[PDB]
């Protein structure tokens, strides 16, 4: 395909070229309709600066870079790739997963003094929410929350997920915002600022921690030392630091696609009206009429030591979708005599 | 040879 | 929302009606529906009758499904299908042999034996009749004590 | 082929 | 589940209340986790839980 | 609603009118929800015929169905064109308010009926 | 057709040319009678600056730009296009949707200090209201409201929609009004001010959020730094910032057309007088006599976790329009025996 | 054909 | 190939 | 053979 | 072709 990759050089030409190649590959995969979950495993094998790349067992086979330019101080890379969009996979027949973006906090407010970027966590969780909402393939964002999610309180995680109707809750801590000064006699000072982050995803059905990853990137701080920067403004997010943080958010989305996309989606029972039950997933999540679903009885217990545990009882109950709304759906129980055993909170999975 | 994304899992 | 006849925990009661060395009888009144009667009699061989007696007699012969449904206060438990019976027109529902002992066993485990069928008096709609396990264990002990004291000959 | 380059809605800016 | 907290904490009172619920409803229904608390399995529906708790709180 | 001692299941429903039926009319029996049940639709039960100078009669399974629809909390509605009312359509509904206890008493009496006539 | 597109250059000639092309295309589609809902999906494929554009499955097939001029500092584009106005579609047989414009707020009053444009949210919601009223094809505006609509209170949304008689409520937050300074030694300073906005549309029947989009544009701030600008005046709206905000409002209208236009319109039952019911839609909404409508029994519940849900019971009741007023209509129930089951709040849909 | 260029009522100015 | 606007939907 | 040199996630920096 | 003024309407 014909794609362009744009990335600014911070300290190494190799890193900027690799970032531009990643951007071009991401655009090519998005246009080709291929899954973006598989991209996050291709990057490690892209550390080398070889003109030709060979891969096996992937939707992309050979990568050939034809043009590399450093116009306006940032590397531009033009490549041609062959993408094979597979019609099958463990991610195409699943309903969309609702995700709640939790509180992202700055561990050390001391590091945010330069620029007074103290609301960077909130304005970055907003970016992560919008990235998951309008860029992901298998995720739906149900908003942000002001509460902090911890692994010590699975019950609170379950309650907050129930309140917001979220299958997973994602929250992080920003651990490094410090900067160093590089000085040259010919020119002015260069301030390279750090952005480290540790993201954690919790399963709202049982309170377990299902995802855990750490990110660290560096970018130039173009603003003055004594200048105050607003994190909601376009001045912050159009700068080199802003571009780096946007790339970090994209990597978060790609990692979530890599890890959670092929987990089987489990819509929950919202209400039971005799022989008809209601599902928390609807038309906007990919539900189509005539779908057959299998019911699981949910029983998740905190064990004797306070650690969350999971236990599902298999059921002989199968349901079919009768009416579909934008955000909910109605299902009819195919075994009327077993309809009395369905309670609120039981989960279902689509029969393939 | 690229690592393959996680396969289908239940619970 | 269909019709479900079950005694609420405040309404459920079990009684030993006949307690003699010739017959034991245990009765569970199902409110608004009728009675469920377990009858055992003196004989050389093990025998138990379960009779679902209805206030309004059976309108047509129907296939009935006997299931061991969990009560509402038991989340995370699936229902066990027990059997399929046939309830006959204008006759009390009858279960006998090992299935009646199975109904008693499923009651001893805190579960609800549920009969589901299409009711003629109800525009041929599906209805459920459940036996409540509340306040059952003491009367089951009395019933078994009576069974142990039955004459071993007819 | 030839992938397009149309921009989309900004995530924050 | 729902949990009952004894006004006067005691191991024997906690166990006797657990037995009272089990005798009324059925086996493996209530359990004493310490000298004060007794956990009773309850329906998921809020309306059914109120109806369930109404019958249980009147046990002698 | 009348049930009589007999060997067979029998129930008669008679809509007795103060002003007698003017002419024989086709009547529609529907199970209309009460006002205090929004979001519920009406079920068409059947079509009867009310005869001239006779009380309306429903028998067989339909009378038991009327009792059942009353047990669910609904209103059995007979709709027809009244001769005494300038041949205009009128509705007659049976209320389900204060029905449950008397339905239990009725079922008990039906239980205690002689099995021979 | 013969159309002209006018757009001022802010920072890139490509953006100004694209905006002029969008303006010319919008005028051509409006004159041609074609639906304006489909325009919002054509823009992404217009990022390239190709002299010729090829499209499939659209009312426009080929676009050829013949004249490009930069007179008076703004790009003028003259094009010829072939538009095929389809007589069919999911948007032509539906009644008009009444929409209430909610409160639009400035999240940070600090950003509005320059020019003291603190009532920019209100005076922009007025523009959005007028744009939906006198420019849209499938919308009727029932005015503005001073209350804020949130996803946490579906009951309040339903009550406000009932009070104003609105099917949908649209409200937003203005998230960026900051500006940067570009300095040249030859000339004076250039102040480029930002305008970011997040619009949200709620369904008044159930309180659900049915639409969510974010807008961000930049334009020159021609006024002095210490000058006070009145947002109700023509000085503000005739400036470059005002033209940008007007274009943003037009994009809001086009996105609403793209998303909500083909939703089936559901007029509500206002009053029942025996066998005749009243409809909240009338002559001004497209109701014609002899129309056949199908009744749905409405039952929308808040579930156990406080989240809105929808549930409609299908009905055997069909209605026909007997008398038509400008704002209401009278319908006769075709099944008199079922007329007793019609309550206030039941919805109807036109039978096609 | 040839689309017209008649102006309409201003939205705010 | 242009994406098509949303189709007719009920509720 | 020829071992790769792709970097991984930093442990602290 | 000029648009035509509103036609006769009742109420």
């Amino acid at each position: 395909y014909e794609v362009t990759g744009v990335a600014t050089i911070v300290s190494s030409e190799e890193t900027a070229r690799l970032h531009a190649l990643e951007d071009a590959l991401f655009k090519a995969v998005n246009f080709s309709g291929a899954d973006i979950g598989s991209i996050s495993n291709l990057m490690p094998l892209l550390e080398e600066s070889r003109n030709e790349y060979q891969f096996t067992n992937h939707e992309v086979r050979y990568i050939l870079v034809e043009s590399e330019r450093k116009r306006r101080g940032k590397v531009e890379v033009k490549i041609r790739v062959d993408i094979y969009p597979s019609a099958t996979g463990c991610h195409t027949d699943q309903y969309k997963k609702t995700i709640l973006v939790g509180n992202i906090e700055v561990a050390s407010p001391q590091q945010a003094v330069m620029g007074q970027i103290y609301q960077v966590g909130d304005d970055f969780s907003r970016v992560v929410n919008r990235q998951l909402d309008q860029t992901s393939r298998s995720f739906v964002s149900v908003g942000t929350t002001d509460y902090s999610i911890s692994s010590n309180y699975p019950a609170r995680t379950q309650m907050i997920a129930q309140d917001n109707g979220a299958q997973y809750i994602i929250g992080g801590v920003i651990t490094d915002l410090t900067a160093t000064v590089e000085s040259q006699l010919l020119q002015d000072d260069i301030i390279n600022r750090q952005f480290a982050l540790e993201m954690k995803v919790f399963d709202g059905k049982t309170g377990h921690e299902v995802f855990n990853k750490a990110y660290r990137e560096v970018a130039r701080w173009p603003f003055a030392k004594t200048s105050q920067v607003d994190t909601r403004s376009a001045r912050f997010w159009a700068s080199t630091y802003g571009e780096m943080m946007l790339r970090v958010s994209r990597n978060i989305m790609l990692d979530l696609e890599s890890e959670l996309s092929c987990k089987i989606t489990l819509p929950e029972v919202v209400a039971v009206f005799g022989n008809t039950v209601t599902m928390d997933l609807g038309r906007m999540h990919g539900v189509k009429e005539g779908d057959k679903l299998q019911l699981w009885h949910t029983a998740s217990f905190i064990d004797q030591n306070g650690l969350p545990r999971n236990k599902v009882s298999q059921s002989e109950i199968t349901l079919t979708v009768s009416r579909i709304y934008e955000h909910e759906a109605e299902l009819t129980i195919d075994q009327p005599n077993l309809a009395s055993s369905v309670q609120i909170g039981d989960v279902m999975n689509k029969i393939l | 040879q690229v690592p393959e994304k996680r396969q289908q899992t239940l619970f | 929302m269909g019709k479900r006849y079950v005694a609420t925990p405040q309404q459920s009661q079990w009684e030993m009606v006949v307690n003699t060395p010739l017959e034991c009888q245990l009765v569970h009144p199902i409110p608004s529906f009728g009675d469920a009667v377990f009858s055992s009699r003196a004989n050389k061989k093990i025998n138990l009758d379960f009779e679902l007696k209805m206030r309004r007699p059976m309108g047509e012969t129907r296939n009935v499904s006997l299931i061991s449904m969990p009560p509402p206060w038991r989340p995370g438990e699936h229902a066990d299908r027990i059997t399929n019976l046939k309830f006959f027109k204008q006759f009390d529902g009858y279960v006998g042999g090992q299935t009646a002992w199975g109904i008693l066993s499923e009651l001893e485990k805190g579960r609800y034996p549920t009969f589901s069928y299409q009711d003629w008096q109800s525009r041929d709609q599906r209805i459920e009749v459940a036996l409540s396990s509340v306040l059952f264990q003491n009367k089951y002990n009395a019933f078994s004590d009576c069974i142990s004291n039955l004459l071993k000959y007819s | 082929c030839a992938m397009l380059e149309p921009i989309e809605t900004d995530e924050v800016t | 589940y729902i949990t009952f907290n004894l006004l006067e904490s005691d191991f024997t009172t906690a166990q006797r209340m657990a037995d009272a619920v089990n005798n009324f409803l059925g086996p493996q229904m209530a359990s004493a986790v310490d000298a004060t608390s007794v956990r009773v399995r309850a329906p998921r529906d809020v309306s059914q839980r109120v109806a369930f708790l109404s019958a249980i709180e009147n046990l002698e």
